[PDB]
């Protein structure tokens, strides 16, 4: 094995980071826990919350595109009708 | 030391798939690549098996596809899962793709990492295409003269260089078969070069949903993503089974069971739908040399991103302004491809048009913007002077 | 686009196959094969399906060996080196009715009539404008519709002007079973047998998708359970911060 | 990779003009609340993505304890994350905490790098 | 699934690679059996076997 | 504080009813799991084999 | 540290082909592997470039061969380059194995990397016999009916193995068509192999024309090897020329110009050269179960190597009565060759016997044996008591 190039990361023991101190991890047993940890219950006043914290950053967006959308659809069915091939014959050429 | 780390073969099995130091919060989107890797070997395993009785000839072509479909005992399931799922392909591609814009994966170190994958996305669509052509329907046909035809907008040579690719005066049986067998060599390109991404993956490791360093709380992949990958591939499955047995053309374009005619283009030309958008940004230019250049951009401009993102943090995560764009982006890419599906009619080409430059400018233009205000958001809204 | 170019939409019939569940009507698909051999035969090849592919499905075994060897396919010259014809096998393909694209177009004033094995997938709505534009031959071309000689009008063809003539007027066909020879009858089953003709896989297909639902579903949620397990120790892993003595 | 040294430049600018400091500022403390970061026991200079030199200078540079601090909060961070969750409330970082802690460094090492980079092509007329 | 209807067979062990292949094996027949029926049964009358019953010839 | 203290898993952990619930539940989740999955690794190759056995198209018994 | 050491990709490069530490001393016969990847190379450009034209439908398979020998352009050169080809792939690869025997590389540390050679050797026998099917001659028809019917011997299921594999009653068209699909899919799984097959390779580095240790005179491969290698290359590519342009069949089997036959055999069944000591030894069976076997046992044999080797030294170079011997089976393996050619005839079967014989005998007994026997004189014939 040759020299390697460094990067920012290593493996176990000289995985790259900063020297930890203070922090105390606890954790228990998959086997030692209620099958099911915490399901429905108080686990889904977060399916909206999730939801709430994020929804406007894609509905906003999504609305200012699906409005867009249907503008121009009912504007092209139009110029398409009876009703509407005077503005045609003007628009288009 | 143990044996998966000690022999030359399984040391790689550990250290990507067993062994590896991921960063512990990474959620569902990171299983992308993972859901990659598994189409990719869906279409290598299938397109084998169904190559068995195809024939490349133009006279067989359209027949022996039927013949895998009427005849080949589960051939019919041999082509609605290679099809489907090269759809899906597509679909979990850009759902990885995506998740890379959004996190700045793109970002440093992972910019060659990033670069591979453009290079893949390439290839995928070269791939792809070819296997359409290989049905030799109407689609088939007509897509096969198209992309022959996009070089000749190359100065001089390229009537030639068409010409040639084509070998003879059409896309003609030279052509089909050339196509067929080029359908073969690249899928081991894209695996080849899924090595390679792969690799700049490994040198870096993964990022995760808060754009700051991993070094600090890692996990082995060996058994939590292993197991947690396989959430996602189950599911990926089920909604595949769902198309490939009940709905298996609710994704194609019946043109395509017309044999291909060289005389008469039909006159519904929708393209596939994950190059739909393309077709939206290629239309949208009244040049044609502008306009090829300008759809082979709309992949390649993907290449500045790491540039062009000022920013200071990777990740639209904390990123408000950033995100809304994103999205933005997301769904301008989208109406661009509803545009690709429409007649070039009015007000249609020009809300096309709008799109087009709404695309790049998030690029070239949004995201520097964004990402340079959002740094000094970021100062004066905390410090005291 | 202009709603005569693009033809009017066909309506959501409800078909008996519609639906995740659903086998087709091998007695509908019975009635369409009279209603194809009597009626569209004269002009319209269905080239990629065979004989023996309709024993079981529409038929009996020599219910197809009678249909089939009423036609004469090409046979291996004799020891002199001259052709011979010969009657079909259950091996074959039912013959188209024009010996080439050419005497299909004379017999059609130069149209050329689609084969139909394919048509049920050819074509957008597929059983539904199939259906449609066989019960939607109106009476006249629409005020001011002027229609070309030898050409007639259908709402659900795109602008209307149709090369194919109306062919379903009632009872022309005698259903062998005893079933009201309608248009709107002759018509439903003949789209139920080009549906087969062009997916003949149909019953089998959703059967083993069936079984691959509810396989892969059960696994899905089973591969979920299973994650949170491994993930148990993680999920509900506590740190605790206690800064440290400044000596280092 | 816009610089800090740069993002000094406008942002003292904006907080000196207290015709500018009253505009944004407003804007600015509405987003980096609006960001979630403090949610998740983050301080911003946390989030400063660290793969490159001039980090590498300023994390070497920091003051021990307040590496040991910087790690906790990084690794409540990821735990927290992981539990797709938001802390306790009252563990949240406070408004008067976020403060520039890690700056000065990354400050006072671009400083030294953009001098070096001169100083490497200083040109001579004679 | 109840513990004491799981641990009488395995105790406090998983299924073992032979037995999980065994039950496949079986499995694969059971099910094959109950969903041809329920789906030739849900399509009744339609089936070309109800029908080959029906018409003569 | 102090290291030893130990932190809350009361919500987490289950009542002393059985510390082998959360074993056999699992076993059968990862068991049925483990069944299917081979079930239809067993479909998913007779599906490719018999790919190649002779096409409906051939058999001329003749 | 330079770039090419520094790079994700360039560091293999360099460390596989720049900067390896190969022994000082190794010899001409060392140039094997590199002109072994060559041929691979070869084989598969030129392959994909044929298969552009070719048609694998049993009717127009022998007569589209005929098209590429016609009408596409160069096209006799695609042909005669990748028949010629594949046989100085099969005689170097020969070469590469001799050398292995000879200075005893089967040997510890390097048994895995023997043994995947061993699998190379039978993919490549694999992949050129299928290629043989695609031409479609008469040859092709009837090595495709035998190869196919090795299976039979399979206990049971044997027989239908051999239908399933052949798609239906005989070897018909659903064969020469997998047969084409499988000859496209395996030269991949070879160089998937070559990869491993070089891994090995490169955790030990090669060996020498000594059997003594390399770590102490190690010069790079750049530049003196890389340019060692490009003298055997072009002297590879010339005599391959010659062939090529001058003695294009001088290879193969004139009874591949007819097209096949189903209902009759030649009377001349020669097989390729490369195979002929196999055929040989198939032949020399009067059993059809156990002849199958001891066929493949002349290959799988080559596994027992590196355990009755006896020896205290690797190398036959200071190796008299193991040099004598080893001669003695290349050429037997040559004779068994010439078996191969004659026709059951007398006393040829008998001869055919005892080189089959001699064959197994070298490596299951004269190497044990000799080998112990030449540790002995090494001892007493020098110390005191
Ligand atoms: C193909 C590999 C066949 C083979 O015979 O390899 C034997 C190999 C020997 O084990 P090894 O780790 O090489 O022992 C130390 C000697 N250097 O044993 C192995 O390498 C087993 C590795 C299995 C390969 C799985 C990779 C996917
Ligand atoms: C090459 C062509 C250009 C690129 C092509 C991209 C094509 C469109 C991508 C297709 C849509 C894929 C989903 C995109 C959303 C990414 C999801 C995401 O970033 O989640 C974070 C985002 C917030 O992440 P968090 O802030 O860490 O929770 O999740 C959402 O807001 C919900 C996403 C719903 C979609
Ligand atoms: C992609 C292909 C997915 C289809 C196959 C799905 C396999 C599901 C069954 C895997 C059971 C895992 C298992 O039993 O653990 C033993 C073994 C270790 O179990 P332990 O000894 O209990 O830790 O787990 C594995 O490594 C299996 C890897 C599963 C493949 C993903
Ligand atoms: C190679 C073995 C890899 C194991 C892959 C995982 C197999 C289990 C998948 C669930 C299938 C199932 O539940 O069987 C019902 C069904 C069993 O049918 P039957 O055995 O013919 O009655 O499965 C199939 O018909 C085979 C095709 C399943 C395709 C489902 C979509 C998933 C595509 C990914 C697989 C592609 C592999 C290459
Ligand atoms: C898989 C089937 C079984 C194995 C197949 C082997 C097939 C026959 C191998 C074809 C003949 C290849 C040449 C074999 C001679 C090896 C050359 C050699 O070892 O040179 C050392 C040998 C002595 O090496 P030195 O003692 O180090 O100079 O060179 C010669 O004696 C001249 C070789 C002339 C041939
Ligand atoms: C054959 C197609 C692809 C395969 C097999 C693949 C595979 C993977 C895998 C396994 C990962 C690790 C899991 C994950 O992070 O999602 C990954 C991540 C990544 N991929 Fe790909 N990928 C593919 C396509 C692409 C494309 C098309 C791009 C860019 C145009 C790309 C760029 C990246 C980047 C930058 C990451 C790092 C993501 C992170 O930091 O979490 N990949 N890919
Ligand atoms: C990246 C991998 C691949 C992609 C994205 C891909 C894409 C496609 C597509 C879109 C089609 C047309 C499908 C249809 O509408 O019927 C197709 C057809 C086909 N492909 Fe592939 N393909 C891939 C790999 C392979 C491989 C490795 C083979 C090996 C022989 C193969 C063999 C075939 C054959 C014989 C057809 C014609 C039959 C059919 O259309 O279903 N493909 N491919
Ligand atoms: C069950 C009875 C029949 C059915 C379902 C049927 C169906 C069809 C269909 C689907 C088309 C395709 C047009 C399109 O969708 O674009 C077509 C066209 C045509 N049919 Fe028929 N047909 C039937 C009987 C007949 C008969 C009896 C004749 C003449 C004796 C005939 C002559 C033609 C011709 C000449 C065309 C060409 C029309 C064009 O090019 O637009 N068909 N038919
Ligand atoms: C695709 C076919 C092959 C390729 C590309 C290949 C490649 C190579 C290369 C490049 C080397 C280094 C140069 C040399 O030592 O000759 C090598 C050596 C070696 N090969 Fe191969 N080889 C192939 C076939 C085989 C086969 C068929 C076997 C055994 C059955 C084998 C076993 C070995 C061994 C044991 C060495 C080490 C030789 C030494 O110590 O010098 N190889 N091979
Ligand atoms: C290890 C690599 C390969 C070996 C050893 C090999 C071997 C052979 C042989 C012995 C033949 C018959 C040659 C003759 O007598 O005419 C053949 C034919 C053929 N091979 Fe390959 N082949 C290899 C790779 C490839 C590849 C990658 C392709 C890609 C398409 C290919 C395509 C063909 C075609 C189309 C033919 C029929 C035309 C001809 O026979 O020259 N081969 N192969
Ligand atoms: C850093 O973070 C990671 C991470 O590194 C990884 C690896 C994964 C897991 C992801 C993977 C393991 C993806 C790997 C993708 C691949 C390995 C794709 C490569 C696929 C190929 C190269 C295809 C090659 C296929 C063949 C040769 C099969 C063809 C053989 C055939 C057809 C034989 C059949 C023929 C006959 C005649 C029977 C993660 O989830 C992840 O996130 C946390
Ligand atoms: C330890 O000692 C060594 C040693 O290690 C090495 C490496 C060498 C040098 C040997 C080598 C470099 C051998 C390496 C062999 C290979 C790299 C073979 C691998 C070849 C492949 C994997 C083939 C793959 C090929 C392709 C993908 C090309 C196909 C592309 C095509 C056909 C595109 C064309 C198509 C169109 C449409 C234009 C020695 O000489 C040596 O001795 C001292
Ligand atoms: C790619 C195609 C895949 C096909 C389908 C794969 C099916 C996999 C089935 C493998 C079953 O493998 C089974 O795994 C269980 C763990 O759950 C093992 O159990 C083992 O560890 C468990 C703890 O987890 C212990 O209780 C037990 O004493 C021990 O034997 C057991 O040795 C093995 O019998
Ligand atoms: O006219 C076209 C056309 O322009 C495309 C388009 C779709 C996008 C293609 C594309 C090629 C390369 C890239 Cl990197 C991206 C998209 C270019 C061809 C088609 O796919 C098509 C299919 C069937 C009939 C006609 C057509
Ligand atoms: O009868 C045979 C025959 O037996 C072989 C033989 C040659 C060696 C083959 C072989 C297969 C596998 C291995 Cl690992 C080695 C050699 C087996 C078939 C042929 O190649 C052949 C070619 C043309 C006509 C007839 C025949």
């Amino acid at each position: 094995g040759p020299p390697s190039g460094k990067t920012y990361m290593g493996w176990w023991g000289h995985m790259g980071g900063p020297k930890q101190k203070g922090i105390t991890s606890y954790a228990v047993s998959p086997y030692a826990q209620k099958p099911l940890q915490g399901i429905f219950h108080n686990a889904v006043f977060n399916s909206f919350r999730r939801f709430k914290s994020q929804f406007l950053y894609v509905l906003i967006p999504a609305g200012i595109y699906w409005y867009w959308w249907k503008n121009g659809n009912e504007y092209n069915e139009f110029l398409y009708s009876k009703a509407g091939r005077e503005e045609l014959e003007r628009v288009n050429v | 030391m143990a044996f998966r780390k000690s022999n030359v073969y399984l040391s790689l099995v550990n250290s990507y798939i067993i062994d590896s130091p991921q960063p512990s919060s990474i959620n569902y989107w990171w299983n992308m690549g993972s859901l990659l890797g598994l189409c990719l070997v869906i279409q290598i395993v299938t397109g084998i098996f169904m190559a068995m009785h195809y024939s490349s000839n133009i006279e067989l072509a359209f027949s022996s596809v039927e013949h895998i479909m009427r005849d080949v005992h589960n051939g019919y399931i041999l082509r609605y899962l290679h099809a489907n799922g090269a759809s899906f392909f597509f679909m979990v591609m850009f759902m990885h793709m995506a998740k890379g814009l959004y996190y700045g994966s793109y970002r440093s170190p992972r910019v060659t990492l990033w670069n591979v994958g453009v290079i893949i996305f390439i290839l995928t669509i070269a791939t792809a295409f070819l296997g359409y052509c290989c049905v030799y329907g109407q689609m088939s046909h007509w897509g096969a003269t198209v992309i022959t035809n996009l070089f000749s907008a190359i100065p001089f040579v390229g009537n030639d260089i068409v010409s040639w690719l084509w070998g003879g005066f059409s896309v003609s049986n030279p052509t089909i078969q050339r196509f067929f067998a080029l359908h073969y060599l690249v899928p081991f390109i894209i695996a080849a070069m899924v090595i390679m991404h792969l690799m700049a993956l490994h040198i870096h490791g993964s990022s995760n949903p808060l754009g700051i360093t991993g070094n600090l709380d890692r996990i082995p992949m060996h058994s939590y993503f292993i197991f947690k990958d396989l959430v996602t591939v189950f599911l990926f499955m089920l909604i595949l089974a769902l198309f490939v047995f009940y709905s298996p053309n609710t994704l194609g374009h019946p043109d395509n069971y017309i044999p291909g005619n060289p005389l008469v283009t039909p006159a519904s030309i929708v393209p596939e739908w994950y190059l739909l958008p393309f077709y939206a940004i290629l239309r949208s230019i009244p040049d044609k040399l502008l306009g090829v250049i300008t759809m082979f951009a709309a992949i390649l401009v993907l290449l500045v991103l790491p540039f062009t993102d000022r920013s200071v943090v990777r990740g639209n995560t904390f990123k408000v302004l950033s995100k809304f764009f994103f999205f933005i982006f997301v769904f301008n890419f989208v109406l661009l491809g509803q545009i690709g599906a429409c007649h070039v009619e009015v007000p249609y080409v020009l809300m096309g048009q709008i799109a087009t430059f709404i695309y790049f400018a998030y690029f070239l233009i949004i995201v520097p913007v964004i990402s340079t205000i959002e740094n000094v958001l970021f100062y004066i809204g905390r410090v005291n002077k | 686009m202009t709603a005569a170019e693009h033809g009017l939409h066909a309506p959501a019939y409800a078909w008996s196959h519609n639906g995740p569940f659903e086998t087709f009507d091998h007695a509908s698909i019975r009635r369409g094969y009279q209603v194809y051999r009597e009626v569209c035969a004269a002009c319209h090849s269905l080239d990629r399906v065979a004989w023996r592919t309709l024993v079981g499905v529409s038929h009996t075994n020599e219910e197809v060996r009678n249909m089939a060897e009423e036609f004469e396919y090409d046979d291996e010259p004799d020891e002199q080196g001259n052709p011979k014809k010969r009657p079909g096998k259950l091996s074959d393909y039912i013959p188209g009715p024009y010996p080439n694209e050419q005497a299909a177009r004379a017999a059609n004033q130069g149209a050329l009539p689609p084969d139909l094995s394919l048509i049920v997938k050819a074509r957008h709505g597929g059983c539904d404008y199939i259906f449609s534009l066989l019960t939607g031959y109106p009476d006249e071309p629409p005020a001011g519709v002027a229609l070309p000689p030898g050409s007639n009008y259908n709402p659900y063809f795109p602008g209307g002007s149709i090369a194919m003539a109306r062919v379903l007027f009632d009872d022309m066909v005698e259903y062998e079973d005893g079933t009201p020879a309608t248009t709107s009858q002759m018509a439903k089953d003949v789209t139920t047998f080009l549906n087969w003709c062009a997916e003949p896989e149909h019953d089998e297909r959703k059967r083993l998708g069936l079984k691959t639902v509810i396989i892969l579903s059960s696994l899905y949620l089973l591969s979920i359970w299973v994650k949170k397990f491994k993930w148990a120790g993680i999920k509900t892993r506590k740190f605790v911060f206690n800064p440290p003595k400044p000596r280092k | 990779p816009q610089s800090f040294t740069s993002i000094a430049r406008i942002g003292d600018y904006i907080l000196k003009s207290p015709v500018l400091s009253k505009l944004c500022v407003p804007v600015a403390n509405q987003f980096i609340n609006l960001a979630g970061y403090k949610k998740l026991g983050l301080k911003f200079d946390d989030l400063i993505a660290e793969e490159n030199p001039i980090m590498q200078t300023a994390l070497r540079r920091l003051p021990e304890d307040e590496s040991y601090a910087r790690a906790y909060r990084i690794i409540r961070a990821h735990q927290t994350e992981l539990t797709h969750h938001l802390l306790p409330r009252n563990e949240w970082i406070k408004a008067q905490e976020d403060v520039p802690y890690l700056l000065p460094y990354i400050l006072e090492a671009e400083a030294a790098a953009k001098e070096k980079d001169e100083l490497d092509n200083i040109e001579v007329s004679k | 699934s109840f513990s004491s209807l799981y641990k009488t067979f395995f105790k406090r062990n998983a299924v073992f690679v032979g037995t999980i292949f065994a039950g496949a094996f079986v499995f694969q027949t059971v099910f094959d059996t109950a969903i041809t029926s329920w789906y030739e049964n849900h399509n009744k009358g339609k089936l070309w076997k109800d029908v080959k019953a029906r018409i003569a010839a | 504080k102090s290291t030893y203290r130990t932190p809350n898993f009361d919500d987490v952990l289950k009542e002393n009813n059985d510390a082998d619930k959360g074993r056999s539940y699992a076993y059968f989740m990862v068991g049925a799991m483990g069944l299917l999955s081979s079930a239809g690794a067993k479909s998913t190759v007779e599906t490719f084999i018999s790919s190649m056995t002779a096409t409906a198209d051939v058999l001329a018994m003749a």
